[PDB]
């Protein structure tokens, strides 16, 4: 059987935004 | 005089545990003299051997996972952080007189143990020495070929090296993981946590050098104490009926020669472990998790699931929300292995309808059905074994890097098939070559 | 049966006989191997079993000088006695089997050359018993058990078997108690909650916001200090490899962040392999879909750890965007998000979303959108 | 001997006594618990059989519950949870022996109040064998001696025999020669060359004019668990451990720091009492020859080791300045140079010379004098 | 039905080893009832509870001398370098269900 | 350990003429050393039992 949750998509990808880091402690 | 010291001691035990008429029934046990009636004494023999040099070995190994730092005087490795089973293992072969001697013996000693049984075995698949009442001495060997096929895996991951370690991820915990319902139950069990955890190593020290062999001495014995009892066939021929043994007795003749054949096994496994190299771990490095070498050199007392591995499609299920992955099938695959060879005879009993007292070795020409069949399980063995090299036969005929498991996947139901339609016909042709 | 006059008179070669009759055992046939004794054959013989029993005292004898007197420490490659060395271990099996090898070689032939041929048959009494020993045996069995009067008596019964159960089940339960432990007991500190070993890994937050950077190993991973790295550091179709590091791990000069650092390596599923595509390849790209923007431009991170059994996948081939697992040989179309084209995979490789902090340097995006490693039974 | 027809025809019991027969054991009494049936009192103890094994079932049942379900974890001290842990364990083993306890006292009252009461007497016939068993035994034993032709063929039976002694001897030093070690071979640096272990310890300087501080273990793992001290931290009447440190063993911040402050803990010779003398007895001091000098004042310093089997002797009485092993209950002077007073113990505790540094801070003034710890065969 | 079983066992287990005369007779030695002649059996109960338990302590036991930090949960150790010796027996004492139990039936046994 | 350090270490190394050699080839150097534990394991769990077991 083929793996449900893979499957290819077709919508293009956009640039990741830049990380900024929240610090908890 | 030396006859007066032997009348005397001689007097002194029977005077005491009146031992004479025990003794000389055990010096005339009459057993025959067959050359294939010492491959179970080459696996006997070598298992004393595995005993001599593992308590050497027991001497001077730290089980332990513990993180430590080389200090030792191999070069290459010094600085590098290890476990406590990689030094030790490293200091018995170069820190330790002798030691690399005996670890290598003991290597050899594994596989002529592994090796010898598998040959014992076919002897008495082929001659039909399993046939009542000698039935329940193939179950209690099928038990040992298993225990000693895992006692092997568990002895060759002690070094904790970068190969054995790969295996240990691979088969013993990624087939595990993947087995419906329970398969991280008896992950979390055996490892006590994930991969690779902090008890592994001495949890299987412990069971490869004091509980497999307790068991297998123990079965061992009663495997011995069968045939002794239940006076070992022979072969038809001249003066062989049902109900008599043709051979030599115990003394002078048998004693001597399985004595000197003792030697013989000792001599040839003590010339293979100092002249050829076996399982180099400091070429290697310690196990980590992050890295894996491409170049190896499995053992081939335990290869066989690996090469199914590889030939196996990627057949996977996912029911409702779950996972069956492809190594379930290995794992389920050796199970109907396991459990076919151990009940063989209650099986071939039941398809032949013969349940009757067997005492003469059956000729194999005689069964071309079962000698078929053996031959075929050998041959589906023996690619099995030869799967898993697909790394240097693939760069030998350059038609295509994948071409090279899709033979394996055709041919591991047409080469088996010839097989048993050749071994079948060779039977026929020799049962009417002489009659 | 004979009394002790008959046995004063009998000579070796009737006693023999006498005792193997009432063994069962009958020798037929019994012959000396040389008739006429003062022939050089034999004397030849006897001198030929004489070699090679002593050639075992001449190897056995050179086992113990070659133990004692030889240099047998390791020399490394490239030293003077490097040679010298190279041969102790060979020299150590060679004076060893060869001498117990020959000992055994001889006594073979003297067995079969000097220790007079014989057949003998030994009577096999096999199947049952002569129905003395049967019916004895069964009656003597029988009476304990009806002579016991434990059969008539069910309350004694029924308790025995209840109270043996009980006594039993408890004890086998008590015994492999200790060895049975939960998987999914959540124990390992998430940024939400605590989840169980397997749905985490060293990229898994620990609070929102946190930064895990894509660090390289300045040599063996665990043992030298993690360095980030930019971009700019991976040429097109390169390969390099990368674990989850945190700024406050340290670089392993203290001994706690040693310990940090070395469980960063000892993570199964912690390194992920960074690849960068050449830019006039791009076009032949095909996402999945849930990592259509994981990808910073044309760097992908895809995890090295194997999906069928969990073998750190090494080998990359860069002319065909290939990923190759050394143990099982299973290829990952890189290009199209790590799947598996061939071998006992089934599953693709997870993704791990990438991206830059505010300095540059390669961070991770998240956490992976599926577990990482072999497949289980609760798995998706 | 009887018959097939025979047999059939026989009843149990005179098959039992027919097979005791054959096996020389004869039953000269055997009777019922209970002849006359239908009794209150069998029913009574048909009962009391059955409520111990019941107690038996009841308690394995027990056992299966409490390991299942009692808290079992541990608690720290003073936690509401503390109490109930600690009767865990304890329950364990009240429903676990109770469990088989009870069934073993049912089935002895079984066997006391239900099995038939027997006597049964058996021929012992043992001592000699029979003659015809000796005589055979020995005719076979001997025929394959005297028909090997062993005995007159003396070159090969010299031949075996000293092949399988030389082979036998060769073996036997291959499998012990890995353990045997020089007990003397120098590995130790010192300030004089390498030296063997027993005649070094962590007290032995490296190099000419090395500072050795004493050292004072505050404790705590890691984070300095060893700090320099001052003669004033210590006060008359009192004693103190203290080990040999030096600048370059660090902190054990770093890894190879801790490893270095490992060694000197673990350290079998480090150990060294240092005793502040009050000064109203130091006129009672007798000093050694060669170590007149060795005390700072009135602060002297004696090996913890005692010289007798290697013990910590540190039990300091301040006012009888005696020093006890714990151990053997050896005793030594601390005035007369720790010479011993009492116990197995035979010579005085090694005097490690002490003196400061410009900063004032307590240093070793060389090394000792004699070997430290147990004494050997080698030893002055 | 139970009665036909053992005699078709019976039957088998004689008809493949006969093993009617041996095992009459061990079944028929007599063995004197003293009280004082049940003392050697107290020693090999010993020690067959021994090897029970014994082998159930090597499934956690690691004999390493290699010095290590004590993370486990007792807190009056909790960071005192140590063996792995004292660590893992510390581990069956406190983090394996039974393994107080266990470890002390053995050392009294 | 204290017991160890007493009976098996300066006991043994107090033996004349070849004590130290015993106490060398037992501990693999001094005491305490790195490889007692285990050896002690093994004669404990496979070599002594396994004598007493086939005495018994
Ligand atoms: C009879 C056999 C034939 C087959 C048919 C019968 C069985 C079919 C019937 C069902 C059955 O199979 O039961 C047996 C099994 O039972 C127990 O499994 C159950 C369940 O099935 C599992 O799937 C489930 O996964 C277990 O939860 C664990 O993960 C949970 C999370 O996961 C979900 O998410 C996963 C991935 O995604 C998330 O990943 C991470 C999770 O945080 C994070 O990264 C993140 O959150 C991410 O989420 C994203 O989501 C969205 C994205 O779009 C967005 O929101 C966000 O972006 C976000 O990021 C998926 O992959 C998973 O699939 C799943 O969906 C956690 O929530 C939990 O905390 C925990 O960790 C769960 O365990 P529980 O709840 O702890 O216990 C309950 C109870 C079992 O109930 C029963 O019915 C038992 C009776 C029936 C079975 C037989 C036994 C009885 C028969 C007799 C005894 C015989 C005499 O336990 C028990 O008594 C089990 C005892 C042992 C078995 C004894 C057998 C007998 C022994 C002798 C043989 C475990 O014990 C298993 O080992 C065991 O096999
Ligand atoms: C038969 C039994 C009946 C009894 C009678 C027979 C035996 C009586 C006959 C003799 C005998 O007993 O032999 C057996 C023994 O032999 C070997 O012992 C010998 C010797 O005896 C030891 O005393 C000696 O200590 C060993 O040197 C080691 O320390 C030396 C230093 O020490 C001296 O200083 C010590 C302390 O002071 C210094 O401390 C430190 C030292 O640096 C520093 O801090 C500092 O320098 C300090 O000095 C200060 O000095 C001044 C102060 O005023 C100033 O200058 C400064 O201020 C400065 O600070 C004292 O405490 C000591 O006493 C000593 O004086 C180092 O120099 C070395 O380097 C090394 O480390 C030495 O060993 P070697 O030389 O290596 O080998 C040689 C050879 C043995 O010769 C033989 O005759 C063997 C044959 C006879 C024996 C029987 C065997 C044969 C029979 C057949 C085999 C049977 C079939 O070896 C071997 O073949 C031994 C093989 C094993 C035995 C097999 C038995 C058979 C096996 C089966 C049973 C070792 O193997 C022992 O284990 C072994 O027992
Ligand atoms: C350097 C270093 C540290 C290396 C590692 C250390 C190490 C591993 C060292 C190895 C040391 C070893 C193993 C030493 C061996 C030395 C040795 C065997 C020397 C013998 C030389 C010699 C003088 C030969 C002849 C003299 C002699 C009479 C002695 C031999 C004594 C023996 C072994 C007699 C066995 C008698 C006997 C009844 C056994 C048969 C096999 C058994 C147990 C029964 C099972 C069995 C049955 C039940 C059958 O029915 C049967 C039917 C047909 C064929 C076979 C069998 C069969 O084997
Ligand atoms: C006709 C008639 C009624 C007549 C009367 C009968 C009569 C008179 C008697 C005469 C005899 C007859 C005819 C009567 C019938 C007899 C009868 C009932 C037959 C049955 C007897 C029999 C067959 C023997 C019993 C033997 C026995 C003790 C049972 C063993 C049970 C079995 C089958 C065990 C095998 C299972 C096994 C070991 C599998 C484990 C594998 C798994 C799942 C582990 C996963 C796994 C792991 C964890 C790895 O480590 C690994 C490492 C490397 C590679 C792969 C793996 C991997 O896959
Ligand atoms: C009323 C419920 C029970 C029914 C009564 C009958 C009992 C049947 C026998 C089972 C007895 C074992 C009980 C163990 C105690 C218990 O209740 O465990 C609970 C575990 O979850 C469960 O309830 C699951 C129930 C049992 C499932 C067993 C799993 C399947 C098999 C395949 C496992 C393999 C074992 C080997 C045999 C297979 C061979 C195949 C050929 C809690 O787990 P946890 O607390 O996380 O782990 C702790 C550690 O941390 C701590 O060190 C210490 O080890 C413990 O405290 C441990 O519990
Ligand atoms: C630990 C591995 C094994 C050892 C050491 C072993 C040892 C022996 C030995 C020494 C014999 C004496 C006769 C002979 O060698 O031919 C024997 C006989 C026998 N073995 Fe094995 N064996 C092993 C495994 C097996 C296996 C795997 C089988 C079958 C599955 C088996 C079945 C038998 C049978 C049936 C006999 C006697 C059959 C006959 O009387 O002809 N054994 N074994
Ligand atoms: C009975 C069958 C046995 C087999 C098939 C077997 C096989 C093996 C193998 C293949 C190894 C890896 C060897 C290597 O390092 O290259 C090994 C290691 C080891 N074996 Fe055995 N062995 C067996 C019995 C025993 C026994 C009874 C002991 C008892 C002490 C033992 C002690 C050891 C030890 C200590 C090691 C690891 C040290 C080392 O690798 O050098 N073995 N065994
Ligand atoms: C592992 C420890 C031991 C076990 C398990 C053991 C076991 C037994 C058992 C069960 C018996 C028969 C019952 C009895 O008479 O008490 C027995 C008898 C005997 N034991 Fe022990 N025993 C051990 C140690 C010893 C010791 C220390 C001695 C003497 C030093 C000894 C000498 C004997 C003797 C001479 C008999 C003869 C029995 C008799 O004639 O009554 N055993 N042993
Ligand atoms: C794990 C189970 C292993 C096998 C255990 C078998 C236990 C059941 C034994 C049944 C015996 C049948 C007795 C009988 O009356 O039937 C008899 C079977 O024939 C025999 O004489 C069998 C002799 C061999 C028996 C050896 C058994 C040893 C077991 C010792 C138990 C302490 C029938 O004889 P009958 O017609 O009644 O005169
Ligand atoms: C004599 C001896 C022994 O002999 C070794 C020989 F071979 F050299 F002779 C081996 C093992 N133990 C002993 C004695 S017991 C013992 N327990 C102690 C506990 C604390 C302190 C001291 C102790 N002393
Ligand atoms: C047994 C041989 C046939 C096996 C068929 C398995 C098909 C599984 C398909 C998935 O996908
Ligand atoms: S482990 Fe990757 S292919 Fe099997
Ligand atoms: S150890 Fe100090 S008195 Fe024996």
């Amino acid at each position: 059987c083929s793996p449900p949750g893979e499957t290819a998509s077709s919508e293009p990808g956009t640039t990741p935004a830049i990380w900024t880091g929240s610090p908890s402690p | 005089d030396f006859a007066k010291l032997a009348a005397a001691q001689g007097d002194a035990i029977d005077s005491r545990y009146h031992p004479s008429a025990a003794v000389r029934r055990q010096l005339n046990k009459v057993f025959p003299t067959h050359w294939s009636f010492l491959l179970g004494e080459i696996a006997l023999y070598s298992f004393i051997i595995l005993l001599l040099t593992g308590v050497w070995l027991t001497l001077f190994f730290d089980p332990s996972m513990a993180h430590v730092t080389y200090d030792g005087v191999y070069q290459p490795l010094r600085g590098v952080q290890m476990s406590r089973a990689y030094e030790t293992a490293l200091d018995i072969s170069f820190e330790v007189r002798g030691g690399l001697f005996v670890r290598q013996v003991h290597h050899w000693a594994a596989l002529m143990f592994a090796a010898s049984i598998m040959v014992h075995l076919a002897r008495i698949f082929f001659t039909g020495a399993f046939r009542r009442p000698r039935e329940a001495n193939w179950v209690i060997g099928s038990l040992l070929l298993i225990l000693a096929m895992f006692e092997g895996f568990f002895g060759y991951s002690l070094p904790d090296d970068l190969l054995s370690g790969t295996g240990i991820r691979a088969a013993l915990s990624g087939i595990t993981m993947g087995i419906p319902v329970i398969g991280t139950w008896m992950h979390w069990a055996l490892f006590g946590g994930d991969f690779p955890g902090e008890i592994l190593i001495p949890r299987l020290y412990a069971l490869h050098i004091l509980l497999i062999p307790g068991i297998i001495l123990a079965l061992i014995g009663a495997h011995l104490a069968l045939v002794w009892f239940q006076k070992h066939t022979q072969f038809p021929g001249p003066g062989r009926t049902e109900t008599n043994v043709v051979g030599v007795r115990v003394m002078p003749v048998f004693a001597v020669k399985s004595g000197a054949f003792f030697a013989m096994i000792t001599g040839v496994l003590g010339l293979m472990g100092g002249l050829l190299t076996i399982n180099p771990i400091w070429n290697l490095g310690p196990y980590k998790p992050s890295q894996v070498s491409a170049g190896s050199q499995p053992d081939f007392y335990m290869m066989w699931t690996d090469g199914l591995i590889r030939l196996w499609p990627a057949w996977e299920f996912y029911p409702f929300g779950h996972t069956i992955p492809q190594g379930v099938w290995v794992a389920v695959g050796m199970g109907l292995v396991f459990a076919l060879l151990i009940a063989y005879p209650f099986i071939e009993k039941k398809v032949t309808g013969d349940d009757a007292h067997h005492n003469l070795l059956q000729r194999p020409r005689d069964v071309p059905v079962r000698t078929a069949i053996g031959s075929m399980a050998i041959a589906l063995y023996l690619l099995l074994t030869f799967a898993c090299m697909n790394d240097i036969i693939a760069l030998k005929f350059h038609i295509s890097l994948n071409a090279t498991t899709w033979i394996g996947r055709i041919g591991m139901v047409v080469l088996p098939a010839i097989v048993y339609f050749v071994a079948y016909r060779w039977a026929i042709s020799l049962q009417r070559s002489d009659r | 049966q004979p009394t002790d006059a008959e046995l004063a008179e009998m000579s070796r070669e009737e006693l023999v006989k006498l005792g193997g009759k009432i063994d069962g055992v009958e020798t037929i046939f019994k012959e000396p191997r040389w008739p006429v004794p003062g022939t050089k054959a034999e004397k030849r013989t006897e001198r030929l079993v004489a070699y090679w029993l002593m050639l075992g005292g001449l190897s056995g004898l050179a086992l113990l000088l070659v133990f004692l007197f030889w240099p047998w420490e390791y020399q490394p490659f490239g030293s003077e006695g490097e040679f010298l060395y190279s041969l102790a271990t060979p020299l150590y099996g060679l004076t060893f089997g060869l001498s117990i090898l020959s000992i055994g070689i001889g006594a073979v032939l003297f067995q079969k050359k000097f220790i007079p041929e014989e057949i003998s048959v030994q009577d096999r009494h096999d199947g049952r018993s002569p129905e003395v020993h049967r019916k004895t045996v069964a009656a003597n069995l029988t009476d304990a058990l009806e002579g016991s009067t434990l059969k008539r008596r069910k309350v004694i019964g029924l308790s025995l078997g209840i109270g043996l159960g009980a006594f039993g089940a408890g004890t086998l339960v008590a015994f492999i108690g200790g060895l049975i432990k939960n998987p999914w007991k959540p124990v390992v500190p998430t940024a939400e909650g605590k989840k169980a070993v397997l749905w985490t890994s060293g990229w898994t937050p620990r609070f929102k916001g946190e930064t895990i950077y894509l660090a390289r190993a300045t040599g063996r991973p665990g043992e030298s200090p993690f360095v980030k790295m930019r971009p700019e550091d991976i040429d097109a179709g390169g390969m390099e490899t990368v674990f989850p590091w945190r700024e406050s791990d340290g670089d392993g000069t203290t001994v706690e962040s040693e310990h940090k650092l070395t469980e960063i390596a000892m993570g199964v599923r912690n390194p992920v392999m960074l690849i960068r595509i050449k830019p006039a390849d791009m076009h032949r790209v095909i996402k999945r879909k849930g990592q259509e923007s994981f990808n910073f431009g044309e760097l992908f991170a895809y995890t090295k750890v194997c999906s069928h059994l969990g073998c750190p996948s090494s080998l990359y081939e860069q002319q065909t965007y290939r990923i190759l697992c050394p143990c099982h040989q299973s290829q990952f179309d890189a290009l199209e998000f790590a799947k598996p084209i061939f071998g006992p995979a089934a599953r693709a490789l997870a993704q791990l979303p990438i991206t830059i902090d505010e300095d540059g340097y390669l961070v991770a995006n998240g956490d992976f959108v599926e577990p990482v490693g072999p497949a289980f039974w609760e798995r998706k």
